[PDB]
Formats: structure tokens, sequence, C-alpha cells
RNA sequence: AUAAUAAUAAUAUGGUAAUAGAACAUUUAAUGAUAAUAUAUAUUAGUUAUUAAUUAAUAUAUGUAUUAAUUAAAUAGAGAA
RNA sequence: AGUAUGAAAAUGAUUAUUUUAUAAGCAAUCAUGAAUAUAUUAUAUUAUAUUAAUGAUGUACCUUUUGUAUAAUGGGUCAGC
């Protein structure tokens, strides 16, 4: 299914517990924070290891087709498009020179 | 002079200058049997020894109150001031009464700027100490100093921000011993 | 005729004794590792230590060769046997395919310096 | 004005009372296996009586599961050894035991040339200072 | 030869801000720098007292 | 010592001496024995009691040293010097001292004497100024009420 | 023949021993003798004593029973009797405890604020010190069910030599750990164990010898390492000491310059003395002139608080903390 | 009058070519319980004086061993062509 | 050149921890600071693991030779044989 990771690893409760802490910690998990669930007086505590938070957070995964290149040709290219904005990434490779940016 | 103990230091069959941590002529040292006194050499800042509790500091019961421990190598005369407090270079001084104390207050909430600490300190011979002690500025004048520190808080750049954040912690550091 | 009153009042005292003529310097409470197996003394057992060199405060000193037993009190107690980690070394020539192994894993005997103090 | 640093103090065995680190030790045996003989033969050797006497600050526990003998010691601190004994003999076992028994749990470690004291104490002497010395360089 | 590129797209919103928090975190625990500092004798005790 | 005892850390700023280690050291000896005063007068269940509690709270303290007459020696900063001194947490004062007096028994003579003071003249039952009387008030008044 | 009618007689025969703790069937238990020739208690102090120490006042079980669901399941414990807990004897050894820990620190340090040595007191004898002690003793909590007890067919005289309270199977296990009042803590039980079993030396011995609960506090307790002098954060020890000599009859400390090398450099050294008139009441190192002072001020004041009496001495009572 | 383990005194323990004892890993044949609360394999961390086995956690497969042990045999051990 | 499985290595890109832009040689061992990670007895002044601050020591391995770091032979690496 079509989902995040948080949505489609995590069991009812614990999902609850994990969303309710980042709304708490303004987006995002933190280590010791007991949080409140709504319509309900139980609170908890929740334990993750530093795997499960990277997993945890929204991403998406992005694969492409069979090209036909090197990989030192594509490397070339994937150093410079390192850590950008997906819109900046997007402009450099409409106006790369090198015929793996179309891809 | 209450003990007549022989004086010795740590000794080394070797050569201290050049051999001063090589621990085989330590242990090799043989001293001769018997009580000797041999001083610490090192500072007592953080130390609550009994052989370092100054005689003051310790009730008159106290037998090692009689001995000589605590040496006093170190003379009070030749040792000059540090950081003192021009009261303490000449004593303290109770001369301002109520009225004059009042109207200290009322130039200090009347025009801080004019009546600055230094210039009531100096106008009647108080310290900017007893003029904060005593007056109290005005909320608006607290208040546009605080945004002005906190103009030169923003100011700063990451490297001079840490550093302050470093200097806390070291001050802090300075009190625990 | 050898006044000890200056280390008799001190609230902290070190001590340098000897084993097998190995020395170890002590204060109340640390904890020894002899490098060998005691077989005479079982764990849980104290150790009267009779070879005393050296008795010392922040500023005196006492030497002895040793030391009178009556003067001080030095009392341990064996808290374990155990081993060093297990090493293993090549012992091999420049030319030579043949490695003979070398295996050693030693003893140790763990001490707590149950209690130090002048009589 | 003075305020405290939270602290917790440090444990000193053998300062005051001295408790035995070997706190457990479980023989376990198989009943059908050439390697767990010498067990079974200890176990039913009149020693493990005289190990219970001689010991009654441990417990011993005995049980049999299918595979090879071991000997599972629990100590105070926290940690556990397990010695596997196939193919021992009554007298081996008797040492392995005595080997589990004679020790702290202490994770087995290397030591440097000279450390044998480890302390926790502050230096009775206070550290050199070059300022406070007997003898000033040059 | 041929080759295949894949990607993992991130959030600003999440995934900085949490490393953000972590990297000023790590600030604060940072150690200060002491003139004098305690640099701990390092060597063996050698049984003997050198001072 | 006495006068320590009988001095507050209000008093003169703190300059002179007071009395709060006699005061923590006081009550904890006199809760150790009152607890083992409930165990004796074996079976621990009467250890939680309303009367347990009250033969150690400060007003059972106040009402004491009142009876017995020890306030007009006490040294203290009086809050509003024309009020009812009730307002002016009296009792906090005199159940601080009255510990106050138990930790320099015990510090000063011994636990063995400072126990025996204890039993005696205090946390007796036909005294009729004792802590134990003015605890079964004090249950008394609160059964009332 | 059901199976559940003999699992009905177990769990019967289980809260009827837990409810009695006969000595007849305590006295078996391997756990209840190992520990106690371990820790050496008195021979007169019944094993079914040791048994009550352990078990912990779980009568009435939670509501939260009814919602494993909701992240709490309690299988593990059967009710105790109302008059046969440790309730009573946790409180007597929280009593005996402070006390003697408060008395020994004071009179080892007779001069210690009242907040450092709150918190010596705390470092002595708080609950995870106290957990730490029951765990290194080997006191074991009970984690299995009764009804694993009963298809292994454990005896109970195995139960009887374990902690016993209401604890939450389920506590952390896929990183929940829904949080409980302090009934539902191992840490307390633990703390609650150790405290019950000074109460008990105590019961047991007081009346032959008056001491020894105190002997084995002084073993297991006062033997443990503490720093006092890491105990100490000041703020303006300059003025602190000033008020200190003031109230004693001490001249006013003056700082003075004893050593200086390195001047205009990175990491200078300064060595600085406060005199009260001919006499150093503190010695300080930095490198600036402000840490000297400080540090300086700092050691006075320490010397000071820190100062330990001799045994043989007439017994020291401070004037109390300086307030300035 | 042996075997195992331990204790004391004494002597000995570098090694190419070479000689002589002992043992371990792999596979196959004979005998051979047990079982998903188990077995096998892999990774990490511990234990046994450790080319080998074992304990814990995790992952995959399997209602499961030519299993522990004694024998008999090898297409039985590779940085060297 | 069967089917299924396949975190076997060599090999490639990326990320994380750590060290590295005044320092020189079989790349490793020991000594020793510092950062980080894990730890349900870290009670801590704790333990373990990873990591080119810094110091000392250190002339790859076989073959064949009286004798080789030898600038004498053989080897790009790994898996199987
Ligand atoms: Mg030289
Ligand atoms: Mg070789
Ligand atoms: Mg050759
Ligand atoms: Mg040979
Ligand atoms: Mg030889
Ligand atoms: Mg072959
Ligand atoms: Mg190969
Ligand atoms: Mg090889
Ligand atoms: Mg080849
Ligand atoms: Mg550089
Ligand atoms: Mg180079
Ligand atoms: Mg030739
Ligand atoms: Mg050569
Ligand atoms: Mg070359
Ligand atoms: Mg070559
Ligand atoms: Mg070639």
């Amino acid at each position: 299914p079509e989902q995040l990771a948080s949505q489609s690893l995590l069991s009812p409760l614990k999902r609850e517990i994990y969303e309710a802490n980042c709304k708490i910690n303004g987006g995002f998990y933190k280590k010791d924070t007991i949080v409140k669930l709504p319509n309900s007086s139980e609170r908890y505590k929740l334990k993750l290891t530093k795997r499960e938070i990277e997993v945890l957070e929204p991403s998406v995964y992005a694969q492409s087709y069979r090209i036909k290149s090197s990989m030192k040709k594509a490397t070339l290219l994937l150093r410079l498009l390192g850590g950008l904005d997906v819109m900046k990434a997007i402009s450099q490779c409409h106006f790369s020179n090198k015929k793996i940016a179309r891809e | 002079k209450q003990f007549g103990f022989p004086k010795t230091q740590v000794t080394t069959i070797y050569n201290k200058t050049k051999s001063a941590s090589n621990y085989k002529g330590y242990l090799k040292h043989r001293d001769a049997p018997g009580m000797y006194y041999q001083p610490s050499e090192s500072i007592a800042t953080g130390s609550v020894n009994s052989e370092t509790i100054p005689r003051s500091f310790m009730a008159a019961s106290d037998p090692r109150r009689g001995l000589d421990m605590p040496v006093q190598s170190t003379k009070a005369k030749q040792c000059p001031n540090v950081l003192v407090g021009k009261s303490t270079v000449n004593g303290k001084t109770y001369h301002l009464g109520p009225q004059e104390i009042d109207e200290i207050r009322k130039l200090r909430l009347d025009n801080p700027q004019k009546y600055t600490r230094k210039f009531l300190a100096a106008k009647y011979g108080i310290s900017p100490l007893f003029v904060s002690m005593v007056s109290k500025p005005s909320e608006q004048h607290v208040q546009i100093m605080e945004s002005r520190l906190q103009e030169i808080q923003s100011r700063w750049k990451e490297k001079r921000r840490i550093a302050r954040e470093d200097r806390k912690r070291r001050k802090l550091l300075w009190y625990q011993a | 005729k050898t006044d000890t009153t200056p280390l008799k009042l001190s609230n902290e005292l070190y001590a340098i004794f000897k084993i097998h003529n190995r020395p170890y310097l002590v204060t109340e409470g640390d904890r020894v590792i002899l490098p060998f197996k005691l077989k005479q003394a079982e764990v849980g057992d104290i150790l009267n230590m009779t070879d005393v060199t050296t008795l010392g405060s922040r500023n005196y000193k006492l030497v002895g060769h040793p030391i009178n037993t009556s003067l001080y009190t030095l009392k341990a107690t064996v808290v374990g046997k155990t081993k060093r980690a297990f090493q293993t070394r090549e012992v091999t020539k420049r030319r030579n395919r043949r490695v003979r192994h070398a295996k050693s894993k030693g003893d140790l005997t763990i001490l707590r310096i149950s209690e130090l103090s002048m009589n | 004005v003075v305020k405290a640093i939270a602290r917790n103090s440090i444990g000193r065995n053998g300062v005051g009372a001295f408790v035995f680190p070997c706190r457990k030790i479980t023989l376990q045996f198989c009943n059908w296996g050439g390697s767990s003989e010498g067990m079974r033969k200890f176990l039913t050797s009149k020693r493990l009586d005289k190990w219970g006497q001689e010991f009654p600050w441990i417990q011993f526990e005995v049980m049999r599961k299918s595979g090879h003998p071991l000997l599972r010691a629990e100590y105070t601190n926290g940690r556990e050894k397990v010695i596997c004994v196939r193919n021992l003999n009554i007298d081996n076992v008797e040492n392995k035991l005595k080997l589990l028994k004679d020790s702290d749990g202490d994770i087995l470690r290397r030591r440097t040339k000279n450390d044998n004291v480890e302390s926790l104490n502050s230096s009775v002497r206070g550290i050199w200072s070059p300022l406070h010395a007997a003898k000033r360089h040059r | 030869p041929y080759i295949h590129v894949r990607c993992i797209l991130r959030t600003k919103s999440v995934t900085k801000r949490r490393l953000a928090y972590e990297a000023h975190l790590k600030e604060q625990k940072r150690a200060p720098w002491v003139q004098l500092g305690d640099k701990p004798i390092r060597g063996v005790t050698g049984g003997v007292y050198k001072w | 010592l006495i006068l320590q005892c009988l001095t507050h850390k209000s008093f003169a700023h703190g300059s002179k001496p007071y009395n709060e280690k006699l005061n923590l050291l006081g009550a904890q000896f006199l809760k150790l024995q009152t607890c083992i005063h409930s165990l004796k007068n074996l079976q621990f269940s009467n250890l939680g009691t309303k009367f347990a509690k009250e033969l150690t709270s400060k007003n059972t303290a106040c009402t004491f040293v009142k009876l017995h007459n020890l306030d007009p020696f006490i040294f203290w900063k009086m809050r509003d010097p024309i009020k009812d001194g009730h307002i002016n947490g009296e009792t906090t004062i005199f159940a601080s001292v009255l510990n106050a007096f138990i930790g320099a028994i015990l510090s000063t003579n011994g636990s063995e004497k400072a126990a025996k003071f204890i039993q005696g003249s205090l946390l007796d039952k036909e005294d009729l100024h004792s802590l134990v009387n003015i605890a079964n008030e004090n249950v008394a008044s609160a059964k009332a009420k | 023949e059901s199976e559940l009618a003999k699992y009905k007689e177990y769990y019967q025969g289980l809260k009827s021993t837990v409810n009695e703790i006969p000595e007849s069937v305590a006295s078996k238990s391997p756990s209840l003798r190992t520990l106690h020739k371990r820790l050496q208690l008195p021979n007169e102090l019944t094993y079914s004593t040791l048994s009550r120490c352990l078990t912990c006042p779980s009568a009435k079980l939670p509501d939260k029973i009814n919602n494993p669901t909701k992240g709490a399941a309690f299988v593990n414990t059967v009710p105790t009797n109302k008059y046969l807990d440790n309730h009573g004897l946790n409180i007597m050894g929280k009593n005996l405890l402070s006390y003697h820990v408060t008395k020994s620190i004071i009179q080892k340090y007779p001069r210690l604020p009242t907040v450092v040595l709150n918190a010596a007191v705390n470092a002595y004898i708080s609950e995870a010190v106290l957990a730490h002690i029951a765990k290194y003793w080997g006191i074991e909590v009970e984690t299995t069910s009764v009804l694993s007890r009963y298809l292994k067919m454990e005896p109970f005289e195995f139960t009887l030599g374990r902690l016993k309270f209401f604890n939450n199977s389920l506590n952390s296990k896929d990183g929940i750990e829904l949080i409980t009042g302090k009934n539902f803590s191992e840490t307390s039980a633990l703390a609650m164990s150790v405290r019950s079993i000074i109460a008990a030396i105590w019961a047991v011995t007081e009346q032959k010898d008056s001491q020894a609960v105190y002997r084995f506090i002084d073993d297991h307790i006062m033997s443990r390492k503490l720093d006092i002098t890491k105990m100490f954060q000041f703020e303006q020890p300059t003025r602190e000491l000033a008020m200190l000599c003031r109230r004693e009859g001490l001249e006013k400390p003056v700082s003075k310059l004893v050593a200086e090398s390195g001047r205009l450099s990175k990491s200078p050294v300064f060595i600085v003395h406060v005199f009260s008139g001919e006499e150093t009441l503190g010695e300080g190192y930095g490198s600036s002139l402000k840490e000297a002072k400080a540090r300086a001020a700092t050691d006075a004041l320490m010397k000071w608080y820190c100062y330990e009496p001799l045994a043989q001495q007439e017994p020291v009572i401070d004037p109390g903390t300086v307030v300035v």
C-alpha cells in the first residue's frame, strides 16, 4: 500500500504514541517525554533505537530503470546533487550537459 | 618546633633534574628507619586534609591545633593585594542618613541617565554597590538596557556565542573546587 | 622511642607494603591486583600485612624495614582469583612456513584493603 | 550561597562486610551422550554434597538438557560465566567448578605493566606543583 | 555497462530539524577548555610517590 | 548549647548560633523512637495511624512547649509584632526548638541517655502534658470535626 | 479428570502458603538460605521473616488488568495477607537508615550545610542505591507466571524466596512502557526489600544487643565511598567568607598574590592566598587573578565546612550555615 | 604393585633436513535418544589455556540431526606449481 | 547450460562515528589522551566496542641458497578445483 513508514510498520497504539510524541516535541521524536494519549488518561514513554528513528521519519524512495552508462559517469552528477532541494536538483539536471541528467 | 624529625624530600638515586619521572630510582632509594618530615609539594586548593585545615577553622579541643602543621611559609607583608575593594584598602564608612538616602532614591528614579551609580557615588562619597543597594532604577531604564544586551548578543557570530557559553561553564567550574 | 602522633592524628593515611618484595602503595579501600595465584589464602580470607615499608600522611612519614607490626594495622580481604585475557602469538622465522602459537592467560588475585590505621 | 551536586556513593566490597562474588551455579547434564559421562558421575559421586556443605552461600542447581554438559555461574555484579565441560572427567569438572567459584565475574581484561592498584581515593600528598616544590628548577 | 540510480528524499520539517536539535545538544554537551585543565597524569603509578 | 537550641534561624539574621541540624537530627531520632513506641505498645501494623502521625506533627510540639512554658526563653523574629502570633508561624519555630533539644541531648550525652529522656518525661501516658496526651486531644478533635 | 481443577488447587495452595508463610516450607528455600548465609543474618532471624521482607503489600489487583491491550498485564503474583506483608518493616527501615546515616554524616562533618547534608544522605540511602544493593545481594524478582510454574510443577519454596509484588508484564515490550505509580516499580520494591531486611535485623536483635543493626548499616551502607568535596557549588564565596570571618572573631580576609608565571600568555598561572591577618585561610590557583581569588575563597569555605573532628574530641556543634 | 586430580624437591622444554608420540576440523558406513521451550547456518558480545566448541541477542529455513560417543574409511585441511 | 534459496568474498556508489591540509617508509604491535556507540546492578570516579592526537619498536611472504628487504624466483583480488 501507498503509505508512510510510521503508518506501515507500527501497531496502532505505538503509532498513536509516536505521533503524539512528535506533535508535543515539535514534529520529531525525543528520547524521554511522557506523552498523553487523547480521550484516555494513560501516559506513555516510547523507547526507540536510532535505526527506528531514521526509518520512521517521512521519506520517499525512488529507483531508476536500466540506464546505459557507467557508475563513474553517474557519480560526476550524483556528487553535485548531494543534499540539494529536489526542485533545485531538477533545474540542475535540466540545464546539465550530460546524458544522464535527463534520466 | 613541636616535632624534631629529620627533614627529607622525595629522593631519587638517579638525577632528579634529568630523571624526574623514572620510578626505579625512587623504588631503589633507601631511607634510614625512623620518623621523617617531608612537606607536601602540592597546593591545598581542593583538600580537606586535617594537615591542611587552618588553625582558626579547627575546634579548640582539637589536639591537632597545638601542633604546627599548616606551616605559614608565606608572609602577608610582602604579598600585594589582588582585586581588592576600595573600602578594604581603607575601611568602610557609615555616614549617610535617611534624608539623603531618600533623595538619592529620588534622583535615581528621576534621571537614571544623568544620575548614574558612579555619579551618585562621587556626589555622596559612597560606593556604587551601596548606590545599587539603597536605590533602584526605573523599569523603563532596565527594560531598554536589557534590550541593548539582547541586540549586542544577537549581533554576535557563532564562535563568540560558543566562546561565551564556554566562559560561563569555566567560571562555574571555578567554584566547584 | 618512635613518636607517631602526627600519623595518629590524620584523617587520611597511605601505606607502602611489599609482597614477595614487590611494593604496593595503598589507602583505605584501594584495590590491589597481585599478578599471581595465592594458594595459601582462599576467597573471603583476610591477610595481615607484615612487610610494611612506609606509613605516610600529607607531610610526615615513617620508614621501616619492616615497620614494627604493633604500630599499625593493615588488613586485606581476598575478593577473587581470575585470569588475564587470552592471547596467542605466532613465533616464526623469516623464511619458515612453520608457525608455533604461544598462548598466554596469566593468573591474578584481587585484594581489597579493608582497614588501614595506626594502633 | 551554597548548592549541592547530587551524587551517589560507590560500593566497596570488603571494606565493611564481604559478599561472596559467586551466588549461583548450575550443573547441566545429558542422559545421552558420552560428553556428559563426567558430569553424570560427578553428580552421583558424593562430591556435590561436600561442595554444598563447604559453600552454604552458593545456590546449586542440577538440570538436564539435550546437549553438551554445562556449568553456569552467575555472580553478584550481574555477569555470568558458562563453561562447556564436554568430555571431561570428575576431576576436570571439579577443577572447572573451582575456577568458577574462585573468581569474580568481571570481564577478563588485558592489563599494562605495573597496573596493579586501582583507587577511588584522592592523593594523600597532592599532585606535584612546580611552584610548590622543595627544589626550584634552575 | 548498464547502471541504475536510486534516491531517498526526506523532509526539512522533520529530519533536518531533528538533526539540528541533536547538533545543538552535542554542542551543549561539549566540555569547556580550561587553561590549567586537569589533564590526567598518564602512565602507571609504579608503587612509589614521585612527589 | 541550650541557648543555641532556644534560638531560631530568623533571629539576628542567623548571625548568632541557631538550630537547624539539631532540628533535623532530633526529628529523625524522635520519629524512630515513636515508631518503636508504636511497635512495643511485635505488630507491624500501627505505623501509619493518624495517632502515629500526630505524635510527631508540629502542632503537637507547639502545644507541648506552650504548656511547658518555655516560650519566653525562645529567640526568634516575630513577622508582625502586633497581631495574633498564630499567623506568624510560631508552630514551626517551637517544634524546631523541641527537636533541637532532642538533637542536642543525642549529640552531647548519647543515644542511650537521649532515648531514656524521650521515653521518660516526654512520650509518657501519666504526665498530662506529654506528647501522647496532646496526640489524644488532637485525634479527638479530628474525630469531632 | 480436568486439568483446570488441578490448576485451581495449585493456585489455592500458592495463595495459602503466601498468606501464612510457614517456616516448615520457607526453610527449604535454597534462595533464602543462601541469602541468609551470604548476608550473615542473625541465626535467630527466621526464614519466614526473610520471606516476609521479600513479599510486598499486593492485596487487591488493579483495574488496569482488565486492559492488557492498553499496555499492562499483571499475571505474576497472588494476593497477600494484610498482616504478613512488609509495609511496616519498610517504614521501620526507612526510619533506622535515615537516623543512622544522618547521625554518621553529621558526626563526621559537623559543619555541613543542610542542603549538602541532605544530598549526602540521598547519595547513601537513595532508592537507586538500595535497589542496586538488593540486586547485588541477589534479591531476584518473580517474573514467571503462576500458570507456567504450575505447568513445570514448581514448589512454592522457590517462590517464597523471590521478591513478590504487582509487576507489569509487558513493561517495555515493543518499547511502550506505560507509566505507573511506585506501587508497580521494581526499583521501589527492591529498596523496600533492603529496608525490610534492616528492620527485621533490628527487630530480632534489639533486645539482646541494642546495636548490630547499626553495625550492619555501617558494613553495607556507610562503607560506600562518597567524596563530600564533590557535592559543593558556591556562587559568591568572597562575600560568604567575609561574613564567616566577621561572625567569628577573625580579621577581615584580604586576597594577595603569592606567585605568578606566564602572564601575557595563553595559560598563565597565579597563586593567591586569602590571608586573615597573618594566617592563610585559603590557597587558590588560576589562569587569571579572578579565577585564583575565587578558588582561594572556595577553598577556605570548604576547609571550614568539611572540617572533620577526631573521634576522641569533645563533640562539635556548629553555629549554623553562614547566611549572608 | 593401577587410573584420575592435586601438592613438594630436582632436571628439561630454540630449531632447517630428518625421526618419534598426541590431538582437532570435513565427509561417508555401523550402533544411536531427544525436538519449533528444538536443530542447522550467519553476525555481534561473553566463557573454557581457545586451529575447537559453547552461552546470550538478532535473521532465515526446517516438526527437523547419519546428532553425543566408540569404531572403519577417505577425492579429509591451500598465499604459494 | 536443472529448480529454489542465497547479509560468501573480491568489486562499486552513498550515509554514519572518528582521525586527517607543518608531515616522510611492509601500514602492525605496544604505550596513551580524546570523540562517539551500546549496556534492564553505569552504585561510578563504571564496563566494552569503533576511531591514523601523540610516543617507542618494526627491512612483506614463499622458493632456492653459504647467504636475500634485496634491485634473485612466484603472486591483481576473491570463490571453487
Ligand atoms: Mg637520561
Ligand atoms: Mg614466517
Ligand atoms: Mg633459510
Ligand atoms: Mg622443540
Ligand atoms: Mg631453551
Ligand atoms: Mg584434496
Ligand atoms: Mg581457496
Ligand atoms: Mg594459511
Ligand atoms: Mg595459486
Ligand atoms: Mg595539523
Ligand atoms: Mg608519503
Ligand atoms: Mg648463487
Ligand atoms: Mg639482511
Ligand atoms: Mg622496490
Ligand atoms: Mg621479490
Ligand atoms: Mg610477477
